[PDB]
């Protein structure tokens, strides 16, 4: 499926292009398939702010950030889930069973 | 070039009025040369030969509107019914102008009556706005009116789809009694303290005695009543405080009339701007044949559209209802009516008055006092719920572990055997193990205490159809939870799409899959994808428990339905009886999750899990709907899954090997 990606030109100015891409894999076809039986209409994009999320002075980032401040309306790609992420947003019931690990040789 | 109007009236003064509008209707329409004649009738003590002599005189007398403005009828039924009736049998509209029954807002029945009042199941409504204000999200319905009450539940319903919300009790039943307590009692035992009353003035007057008598006008308690419910002996009975409606200009009739001479003077005024104007014959005498444009006069009326009279802005919906109806706001302080609140179409406003509740301080009443003593039920889970007879009497044997811990066991209660063989024999014991010191670890989180009591089968509960009615129903422990006997299933229960469409559910605590416990040529299976087990026969035996959620995860599976035909021959009661049977080589094979048959390994090791990990699924505790125990409940759980207190009990049972 086609996406955006908000990549700026430099350090010296904010603006940047919005270059259009391709994604497959596990949660697009998550997405394909809610698609298949919900029957709407969605609108992918990416986040050009960081990594999950992390509060700094009551200033979220990231994909909390587009979603506690409502500029979209769910996050279906891979989150962890802790206190405080649940306490800002409502997450739905877990599917995959996705732990931490250590890996060695 | 003549119009009739028909009426039911008698006071003079009134008739006067209804005339003088009359007169004045024509005033600012022009010179056209349409006349309006009005005919009055009075009050015969009886009511049907009322019905004929109303009917055949508006059948002599031709009249397109007819009007009932008897508020002070003797007969307490308040049915100008055959009137209506009559016009409808030629599809003439009668302008209903009293009574505000919701039998009359059926347009199947009553194919052409209209009315300029709502029925009473719109001040619900106005109590559904009381839900958007002191934010409430649980309340206790109580009708006694069977012939209005499943519309009111039915609107109650309407109003509640938005939140998808449900009442936490609704009851209906037959108005004359006195025995209500119980329920009351039962009500009692809720958490929220909501009550919605509609009934008529005696059972109301029923239920306040009765509440007296229980001296419910505590703290806390939310008393919300209509204007049916305030007088006579229930005015009397009335506790103070309470918050009751008023209609504005409802009972006056001078007004009512002139606005709803204005109405049928607008409407036939427009009327006459169309063609296919039809009369209604002399039916009396042999003409049966109907009005040809009953519904077209009907969709006339449909699309009235006012902006002038005394009150306010009068139109006809899909109902054929006034709309936008200024209310009031009334309570009860030390019994004298005292006025604490308007409301426009939408809108409540509260006035400087203050609101003086009859508990406490004059804020809102937090009246949802959540479930402090948990009703905990559970089912005999081998590895979790360890369940042991007391030595003397109630007391429990305080035994230590290797780690220098002693359990921390409980006070169950719990019967001896299955029905067939001790039908009514519960016993308090003493229960311990994995869901016990969670449910411990709970308790020390949390500001509640519990009580722990078991399950009356060996069963989660399945969807089966009862044998009379051809309904399906649940049991085990969905039977007993949606009974109200439970107040939280804390189990490990099988987490699927069923369960979730009728209750909410919390975080899984555990995360196991599927295999296989067999007893050790390959004497292994390998899973599910033996060609042996996919075409069966009598050697290899795999069965799993009698009305499980196996069976129905197997049942939705229709690719493997020769599974399906095979374990039914085989199903348990109990997972320890497939235990005893595979012990003694009777079984071959048994479908079960994976960490009790790994602890059962750990135990006996003769006993052998299967290669194939699959349907890698997450067991929670059973829940009720949408309650105050769901967030800090979830959030004590997450608590429980950052830290190693997952593996402290690990290290209770799991880990621990023998």
């Amino acid at each position: 499926v086609p996406c955006r990606k908000f990549v700026k030109i430099n350090n010296s100015t904010n603006e940047g292009m919005n270059v259009k891409k391709c994604c497959k894999g596990f949660c697009i076809d998550i997405l394909k398939k809610l698609s298949r039986t919900v029957k709407f209409t969605y609108d992918l994009y990416l986040v050009t702010n960081g990594k999950h999320g992390k509060k700094v002075n009551n200033v979220w980032n990231g994909m909390i950030g587009e979603v506690v401040y409502q500029r979209a309306v769910m996050a279906v790609g891979s989150l962890t889930i802790n206190e405080e992420r649940s306490e800002v947003v409502d997450f739905s019931v877990p599917f995959v069973e996705t732990g931490i690990s250590v890996m060695v040789s | 070039k003549i119009v009739n109007i028909g009426a039911v009236l008698s006071t003079r003064k009134h008739e006067q009025m209804f005339r003088e509008a009359v007169n004045q209707a024509n005033k600012r329409h022009g010179s056209w040369k349409i006349q309006l004649n009005a005919t009055s009738v009075t009050h015969k003590p009886n009511a049907i030969q009322m019905a004929l002599s109303v009917c055949e005189d508006l059948i002599s007398s031709q009249v397109y509107a007819i009007l009932v403005s008897h508020p002070p009828t003797p007969n307490d039924h308040f049915t100008p019914t055959p009137v209506s009736y009559t016009a409808g049998f030629y599809r003439i509209p009668v302008l209903g102008l009293t009574t505000r029954m919701s039998i009359y807002s059926d347009k199947s029945i009553h194919l052409s009556f209209l009315r300029t009042v709502p029925p009473y199941s719109h001040q619900s409504s106005v109590w559904f706005e009381m839900m958007r204000v002191y934010n409430w999200n649980h309340i206790i319905l109580l009708v006694s009116d069977d012939h209005e009450g499943r519309a009111a539940q039915k609107r109650l319903e309407t109003l509640l789809e938005e939140r998808e919300s449900k009442a936490e009790k609704v009851l209906q039943f037959d108005p004359g009694t006195k025995n209500v307590t119980a329920l009351l009692m039962e009500a009692r035992e809720l958490e929220a303290r909501v009550i919605i009353l509609s009934a008529s003035e005696d059972d109301a007057a029923t239920v306040y005695r009765a509440a007296a008598m229980l001296n419910m006008t505590g703290s806390g308690y939310v008393w919300l009543v209509g204007e049916r419910e305030i007088s006579g002996n229930a005015l009397r009975y009335a506790p103070d405080g309470i918050i009751g409606l008023q209609l504005i200009n409802g009972k006056n009739e001078s007004a009512h009339i002139s606005d709803a001479v204005g109405v049928v003077a607008q409407a036939v005024h427009e009327l006459l701007e169309k063609e296919n104007i039809t009369d209604p014959p002399r039916g009396c005498v042999g003409n049966t044949n109907i009005w040809k444009t009953g519904p077209l006069f009907k969709r006339v009326l449909m699309s009235s559209k006012y902006a002038d009279g005394v009150t306010g802005r009068v139109e006809f919906n899909e109902d054929g209802d006034r709309k936008f109806a200024n209310y009031s706001i009334m309570n009860l302080q030390n019994r004298k009516l005292v006025q604490v609140g308007i409301y426009n179409g939408t809108h409540v406003i509260p006035n400087d008055r203050k609101i003086i509740w009859p508990g406490g301080e004059t804020e809102k009443p937090r009246g949802y006092q959540m479930s402090t003593r948990l009703k905990i039920v559970t089912i005999h889970q081998e590895p979790f719920v360890y369940v042991k007879p007391t030595m003397s009497d109630g007391t429990c044997k305080e035994e230590f572990t290797v780690n220098g811990d002693p359990v921390k066991k409980v006070i169950c209660t719990g019967p001896n055997d299955t029905s067939p063989g001790s039908p009514r024999h519960t016993v308090p014991q003493c229960c311990y193990g994995f869901c016990i010191d969670l449910l411990i670890k709970l308790a020390r989180t949390m500001n509640f205490t519990y009580e722990v009591h078991l399950v009356a089968d060996g069963k989660f509960g399945t969807q089966e159809r009862v044998n009379n009615s051809n309904k399906k129903e649940w049991n085990g422990m969905m039977g007993e939870l949606l009974s109200g006997q439970a107040d939280m299933i804390v189990a490990p229960l099988t987490i699927n799409n069923e369960r979730a469409q009728y209750i909410e559910f919390s975080k899984p605590f555990k995360y196991q899959g599927l295999t296989i416990l067999v007893k050790k040529p390959e004497e292994r299976i390998t899973g599910i994808n033996d060609p042996r087990l996919r075409n069966p026969s009598d050697k290899f035996i795999y069965a799993t428990v009698k009305q499980s959620s196996v069976d129905i995860y197997f049942r939705r599976q229709v690719e493997l339905s020769t599974m399906y035909r095979h374990m039914e021959k085989h199903n348990y009661e109990s997972a320890a009886e497939a235990i005893q049977a595979v012990r003694d080589n009777k079984l071959h094979a048994f479908i079960w999750d994976s960490a009790v048959l790994e602890f059962e390994a750990s135990q006996k090791c003769d006993l052998v899990t299967t290669g194939e990990l699959f349907f890698r699924s997450g067991f929670g505790i059973g829940m009720r709907k949408d309650s105050p125990w769901k967030q800090n409940v979830s959030l004590s759980i997450l608590k429980s899954h950052e830290n190693g207190f997952m593996e402290d009990l690990d290290k209770t049972w799991v880990r621990y090997q023998e």
